[PDB]
């Protein structure tokens, strides 16, 4: 069972600023990785697959990068829409298709 | 001719000398050669034959595209004398997307599996005519050894599995006499998942080393008693475990009875055999991809779960060159049963995006009591040049 | 593609619960259907799925032998029956499409990621009345 | 079937009549024919087979480029009935970049050499299964006859060299039963063309070091003893060599005249006369001729040739050549083959290197004249 | 197996039913098929084989250009089971630009002629090894039957000629036992030119019908006595003469002893055989080119020089479609020797300038006591479409 790990757990970031969310895998998952946004109470929303391909409904401001054991989701300028939990997930060859414990992108302020 | 019995003792193996190579993919670049995967070698009393599941197409062909799928209606079991590449004159023995074959001392038995995934048929073709068939008992991709079966005093045995791959499967051992299924034993003992057994005769029994796709990176052993159909099972005790993926040799471990859980899930068809308490075995050189191939003897690695003393290592394909399945086959010498093994050398999709097809060469090695040297016998095709 | 699920559930321990998911026309012929759990404070947890030609279903280690996943093209509904419920199973259950079309008995699954998700069914497992 | 013994006397040869030709390179221009080199011919009791070290590729192929290297992991010993060109249905007998084969009267023995140059393995494949193997003893390209071995009462013999260090392996049903280190005065011994000479086996080799005269190795199957010497003929058989006006030989020593380098060739005794074949040119493997030298087996000074035959004229490339022996009704005939190399590096018109063969047999009857070159037009076919 | 003897009587032939066709040129348009000419058919006791002098090349090849020359160092005698087209796996039996073959009841004898025109060698290859050879005795293109030889009690006979074609030639009949030439008889009686004899066993003798290239448009008969090597010769008495060119049937005549002089010069390899006094024979339908092919029985045309009563005509290739050589071969049936014949169907240069090569298909017919119908079995290739 491959273990996905995300950091930081609570990536507090101000509006308009850039955020980057890190994801680690307990062994190389190749580029077989995806990222899911989740607003509080809604179903998850696929943002990235194949570690870098954006999904159908996904604006330019979300970009995925990395391969092997370490991956990053970059959010170039946060709209109020973007403050959500983000789950990492491998889909490399064999079950289980484990998810990360998720990073909450909080709104940073005074 | 009498039925085969393999009563002769096993040869004093000190390593494996090269025996054959096909160059199927190098020849495909200017020739009508079949697209294959899951190749295997088996021998009649006179000569060895190479088998493969042909994707129902040649390689320089429109039908070679998307040949990465392992189950289609078009897959057929190609058969040739060993070393004769699979050219258009090759006999398609039977319709099959999974199979096993063995000469019983009188004639070939093929176990040819085909059909819908949820409802496959296994066809037993003996002396070139369909003698029996059996339907998928767990309705979830009936499948077999993708390598030679074994026959002793005419009773061939084939390990077959049905049910989930990354989960608890249903495995039966079919005892076949002249193609007629005479008995069936459900898998017993502690092997918890048992795909793709590489079997070898170990008179009076047959023994097989398999692929634990679920929880073991150690390989399961199935020990089959032809005289009373009883089955027992266990795992390759070697601390150097044979499956892929696996933990590296510094951190890997095994258990004689249980799947070792270390990188348990997924696997590759491979082999190992006992030499008293020592275990000969072959594995990919890489632990996370099927790159390279090596063989070695592990001192007490059949009996002792903690042993990591390897000796007699041989690179067969260096760590830069792709391998794939591998399988022991047994050759009856003048006064001992030699253990040979083969390595599928997969090329093309999905690892090599330079071509649209997926195919394999093979290379074959035999156990030798005599000295041997070194080399590396990779597939050898240049996919940057040949038909995309 | 669209997916809609059965309303919320409250259930007694040791019992079963049978969440349903009506998918859009022809969905089960193209995408693996899957069930993914979310315990109230925890991360997502895939339970299993069903292959979109053979209808063969594959289950996660933690649920194998007590979940059943089944589907019917006559209604384009898929159902998850979860048996031997305990308070650990109190979670939102989402049905989701997985792009994986096919399983190689050797090379495993490609593209098992979830582009479309149901609205999620809240399941609660307690002895309280 | 009984083991072979070759006890019959040798035929009253008066020259060689044509026996076979493959046209492998002419057929390659529109066909899936294998790239080869170091071909050879050997026969079971019923029919003859052609062997070659296939470069693991067909000729009209991407893998035929740079096929000039003689050792790669892909080389395999192709086998066919004689005259059946090496098409895709050809059996790759074993992995091999150097080899020898012979039917022992019961089944084929192949000696298949492969591996790293510094550490090669020889595999003995008998009745189609690997029976034995032996590692390079001098760690410097283990190599063998590139032609038929010989078997008498089941004991096959194969000359092998490393480094030079040369051993004769005595093989019974593929099991190496004895090994003799080379003895007598042959100072370098590559690529022996052997022929049965009951009770012994005799072989004529390539001195790559100091002889343009060919070494003879005379092998005693009943006690494994080896003795060696050189082809006494003043018309020496190797290439390069000094021209016939200025060449000489010695019965015991390398003649030193253009000694270094060589080509695989053959010769055989006919009482004191020696039949032999050689390239017509003395500095390149152009042409091929055969002739009888009167007393040229016994007498170091003889240059009386007779019964000359051009086999390939001086304009057309040859290559290796090797005697093979065919058991007739009441005498052992000596046949020989000529490799007809084409392409790189002499012919830059193509990227590949391959060979045709042509094969001739000894005849007591009359024969005429001709020239049977390879015959391919490299200006036209696939570059 | 015993040596062949052909002691059985000849079959009650009423015409020839179709037996085989190769489609070699139709298959060449998408296949690696050999370029040939001078094909022939001969049979072992179990099955028939087709032979041809291959021009050392396939047809869709650069080496197929200028294949109109009949003598080159590259010509080899191709051999296959009858009907298996000459593909790349075909065995080149021997080096040969002229040849003859025959199974003696134990093994194949091939007579393979090669060399310089002024100094050719004939090689006798028996049981697959060269047993004997003989040099051109008149130093002017040694040549043989381009068709099967005949063997009785092991003594094979092959007619060979040397010397001028449009002039007085030297002809010898070689008696061969297991490839060793045991006797040689110089041609005797009144045949004045004798090329390319189509022989047939006529126990106790062998009989052959040949091509008079010099003075006869009537065909020479050579009547060979195996028990004492004596030779006698004469001509096909039929007023319907078998050679090409010839005078048309209104104006042609023959002589039982002499070349008829009518369009004597040049000729084509053909055949005829006795049926008591009637003569079965085959000839091109045209009298000035090798277009078409027909067969018929001439009443008393073996004994009577004036007969022109034909009966049982069969078109084999209609007058619009090219033929070429033709040759009787004999097949040992259950209780009679059947006479079959073949027709070379030449295509390409120099008559058909649409392609650069010259090659042939064949078609083969057998004598039948039973009824038969009609047809026309031409070569069938479209030279306007295939590789130029
Ligand atoms: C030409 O061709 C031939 C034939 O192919 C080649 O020979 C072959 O070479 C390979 C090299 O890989 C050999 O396999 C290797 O074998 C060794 C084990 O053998 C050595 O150690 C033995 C044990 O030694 C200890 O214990 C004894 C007491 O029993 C003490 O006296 C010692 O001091 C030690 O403490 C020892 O018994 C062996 O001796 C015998 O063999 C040698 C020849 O090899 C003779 O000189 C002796 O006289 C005697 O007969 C021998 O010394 C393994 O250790 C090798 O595995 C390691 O290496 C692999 C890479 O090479 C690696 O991938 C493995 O995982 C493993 O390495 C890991 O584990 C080790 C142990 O924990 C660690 O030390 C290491 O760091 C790493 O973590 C391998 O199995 C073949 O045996 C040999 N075959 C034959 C038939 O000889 C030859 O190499 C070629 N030459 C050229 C130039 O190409
Ligand atoms: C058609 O096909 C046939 C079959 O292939 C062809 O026949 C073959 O032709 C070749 C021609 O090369 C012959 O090989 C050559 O043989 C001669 C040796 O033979 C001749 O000399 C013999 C010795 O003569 C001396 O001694 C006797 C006493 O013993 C005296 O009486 C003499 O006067 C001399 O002093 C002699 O015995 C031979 O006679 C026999 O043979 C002939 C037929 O050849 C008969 O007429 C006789 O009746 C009798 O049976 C004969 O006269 C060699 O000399 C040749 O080698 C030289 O030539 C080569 C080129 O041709 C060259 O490359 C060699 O290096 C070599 O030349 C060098 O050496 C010479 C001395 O040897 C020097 O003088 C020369 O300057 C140079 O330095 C060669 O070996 C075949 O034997 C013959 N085969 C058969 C079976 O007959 C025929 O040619 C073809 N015809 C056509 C038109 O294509
Ligand atoms: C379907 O398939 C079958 C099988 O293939 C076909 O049948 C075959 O058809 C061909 C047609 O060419 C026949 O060959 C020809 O045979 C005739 C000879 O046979 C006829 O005449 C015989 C003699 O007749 C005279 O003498 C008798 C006394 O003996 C008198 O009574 C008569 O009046 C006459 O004066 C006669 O014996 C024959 O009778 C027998 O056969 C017929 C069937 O054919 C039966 O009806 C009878 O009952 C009886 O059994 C018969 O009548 C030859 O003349 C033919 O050659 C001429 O024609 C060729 C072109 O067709 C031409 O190229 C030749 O050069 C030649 O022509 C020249 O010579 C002529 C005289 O010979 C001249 O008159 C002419 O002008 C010219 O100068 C030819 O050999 C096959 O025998 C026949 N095969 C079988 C087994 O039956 C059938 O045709 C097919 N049907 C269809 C629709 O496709
Ligand atoms: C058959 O095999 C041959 C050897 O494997 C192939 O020849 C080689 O092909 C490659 C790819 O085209 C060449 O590499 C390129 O070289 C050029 C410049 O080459 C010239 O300059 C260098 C100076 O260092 C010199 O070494 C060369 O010989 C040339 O004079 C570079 O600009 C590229 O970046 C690239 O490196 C090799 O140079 C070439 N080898 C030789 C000997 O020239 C051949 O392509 C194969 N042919 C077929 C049709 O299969
Ligand atoms: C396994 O099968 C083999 C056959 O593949 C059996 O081999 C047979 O064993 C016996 C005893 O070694 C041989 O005996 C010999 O027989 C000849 C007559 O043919 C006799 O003249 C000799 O003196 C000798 O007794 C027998 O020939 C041999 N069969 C063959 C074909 O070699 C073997 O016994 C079987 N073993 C088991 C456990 O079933
Ligand atoms: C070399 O090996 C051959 C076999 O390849 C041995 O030849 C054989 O020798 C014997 C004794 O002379 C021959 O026996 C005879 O057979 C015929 C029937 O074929 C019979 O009529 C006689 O009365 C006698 O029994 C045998 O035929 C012969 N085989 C062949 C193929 O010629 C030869 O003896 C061996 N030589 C040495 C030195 O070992
Ligand atoms: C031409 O060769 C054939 C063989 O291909 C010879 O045929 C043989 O002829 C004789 C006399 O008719 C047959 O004899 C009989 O044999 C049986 C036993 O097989 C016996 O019961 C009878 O009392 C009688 O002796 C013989 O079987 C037969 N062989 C075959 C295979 O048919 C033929 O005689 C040869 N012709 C000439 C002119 O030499
Ligand atoms: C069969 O052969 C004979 C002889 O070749 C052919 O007879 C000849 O036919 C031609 C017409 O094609 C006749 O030519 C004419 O002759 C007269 C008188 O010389 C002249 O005035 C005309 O201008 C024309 O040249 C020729 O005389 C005649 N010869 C003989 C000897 O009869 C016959 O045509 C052929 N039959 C068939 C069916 O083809
Ligand atoms: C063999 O496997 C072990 C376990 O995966 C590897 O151990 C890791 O070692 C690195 C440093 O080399 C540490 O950063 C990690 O913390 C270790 N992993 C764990 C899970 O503790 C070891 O590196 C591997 N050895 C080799 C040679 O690859
Ligand atoms: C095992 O094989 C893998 C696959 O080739 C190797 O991992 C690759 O390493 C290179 C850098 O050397 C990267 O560019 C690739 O992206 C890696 N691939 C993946 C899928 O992660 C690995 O180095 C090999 N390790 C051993 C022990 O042989
Ligand atoms: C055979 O060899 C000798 C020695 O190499 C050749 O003789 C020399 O020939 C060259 C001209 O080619 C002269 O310049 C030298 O002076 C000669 N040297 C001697 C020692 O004579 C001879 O030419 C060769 N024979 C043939 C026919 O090529
Ligand atoms: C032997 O072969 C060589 C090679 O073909 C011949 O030498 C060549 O001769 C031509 C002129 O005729 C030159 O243009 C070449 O450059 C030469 N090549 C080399 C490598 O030197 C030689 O003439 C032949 N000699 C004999 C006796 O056959
Ligand atoms: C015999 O064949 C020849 C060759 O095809 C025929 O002669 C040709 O006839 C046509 C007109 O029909 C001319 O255009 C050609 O030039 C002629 N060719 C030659 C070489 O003369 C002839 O008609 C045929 N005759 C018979 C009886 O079949
Ligand atoms: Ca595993
Ligand atoms: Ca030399
Ligand atoms: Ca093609
Ligand atoms: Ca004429």
């Amino acid at each position: 069972e491959i273990v996905m790990t995300q950091s930081p757990a609570t990536l507090s970031v101000s509006p308009g600023a850039r955020a980057t969310l890190f994801c680690r895998a307990s062994r190389s998952v190749s580029d077989n990785l995806a990222w899911y946004q989740q607003k509080p109470g809604q179903a998850p929303r696929l943002l990235i697959f194949g570690a870098s391909t954006r999904a159908t409904g996904v604006p330019a401001r979300f970009s995925g990068s990395g391969s092997g054991t370490q991956f990053t989701l970059t959010i170039s300028s946060l709209q109020s829409e973007d403050f959500a939990v983000y789950y990492c997930q491998h889909y490399n060859i064999w079950p289980p298709w484990t998810f990360g414990q998720g990073t909450k992108v909080e709104i940073k302020r005074t | 001719a009498e039925y085969r019995n393999w009563s002769k003792p096993q040869c004093d193996i000190t390593g494996f000398a090269p025996f054959s190579k096909d160059n199927s993919i190098r020849l495909s670049a200017g020739g009508d050669i079949w697209v294959t995967r899951e190749p295997y070698v088996s021998c009649d009393p006179d000569k060895c034959y190479q088998f493969a599941l042909g994707q129902g197409t040649t390689l320089n062909n429109v039908h070679s595209n998307n040949t990465v799928r392992d189950r289609t209606p078009y897959r057929t079991l190609l058969m040739n004398e060993l070393g004769v590449p699979f050219h258009l004159g090759t006999k398609q023995v039977c319709i099959a997307w999974s199979s096993s074959s063995c000469h019983d001392g009188k004639a070939w038995l093929h176990v040819c599996i085909t059909g819908d995934d949820k409802n496959a048929t296994a066809s037993f073709i003996y002396n070139g005519r369909l003698v029996d068939s059996v339907v998928s008992w767990s309705k979830e991709i009936l499948r077999t050894q993708e390598s030679e079966c074994v026959c002793i005093n005419g009773t061939c045995t084939v390990v077959m599995t049905d049910g989930s791959a990354s989960g608890k499967a249903d495995t039966k051992i079919l005892f076949i006499e002249e193609g007629k299924i005479v008995h069936t034993s459900t898998l017993s003992g502690s092997a918890q998942h048992v795909e793709e057994c590489s079997c070898y005769p170990r008179y009076p029994g047959v023994r097989c080393v398999c692929r634990d796709n679920w929880k073991g990176s150690n390989r399961p052993i199935v020990d089959i008693n032809i005289k009373d159909h009883s089955i027992v099972s266990s795992y390759v005790c070697s601390g150097l475990v044979g499956d892929t993926p696996r933990k590296n040799d510094s951190s890997s471990s095994s258990h004689c009875l249980d799947p070792n859980n270390e990188e348990g899930g997924h696997g590759v068809k491979g082999w190992a055999f006992d030499d008293g308490n020592d275990v000969w075995m072959g594995r990919t050189i890489n632990e996370t991809s099927r790159l390279g191939y090596e063989t070695f003897k592990v001192i007490e690695g059949w009996s002792n779960p903690k042993s990591k003393l390897q000796i007699n290592r041989q690179v067969i394909v260096d760590r830069g060159n792709r391998s794939g399945y591998s399988g022991i086959f047994s050759v009856e010498g003048k006064s001992c049963i030699n253990r040979c093994f083969y390595v599928e050398l997969i090329r093309g999709r999905k690892e090599e995006t330079e071509v649209l097809w997926t195919s394999n060469s093979i290379v074959v090695f035999c156990g030798t009591s005599g000295t041997y040297g070194t080399g590396s016998w990779p597939d050898g095709a240049d996919l940057n040049l040949m038909p995309i | 593609v669209q997916l809609v699920q059965s309303g919320a559930e409250v259930k007694r321990p040791g019992s079963s619960v049978r969440v349903s998911c009506k998918a859009s026309e022809g969905t089960f012929n193209k995408y693996t259907l899957t069930w993914v759990r979310q315990a109230p404070g925890q991360g997502l947890e895939w339970m299993g799925g069903i292959i979109p030609i053979s209808g063969i279903a594959n289950y996660a280690q933690k649920f194998q032998g007590r979940v059943a996943i089944t589907a019917d093209e006559s209604t384009t509904t898929a159902y998850m029956e979860l048996s031997s419920l305990r308070s650990e199973d109190s979670a939102v259950y989402y049905c989701a499409t997985a792009v994986s079309d096919y399983f190689n008995r050797d090379l495993g699954w490609e593209d098992y990621y979830f582009p479309f998700w149901g609205q999620g069914t809240l399941v609660t497992v307690a002895s309280a009345s």
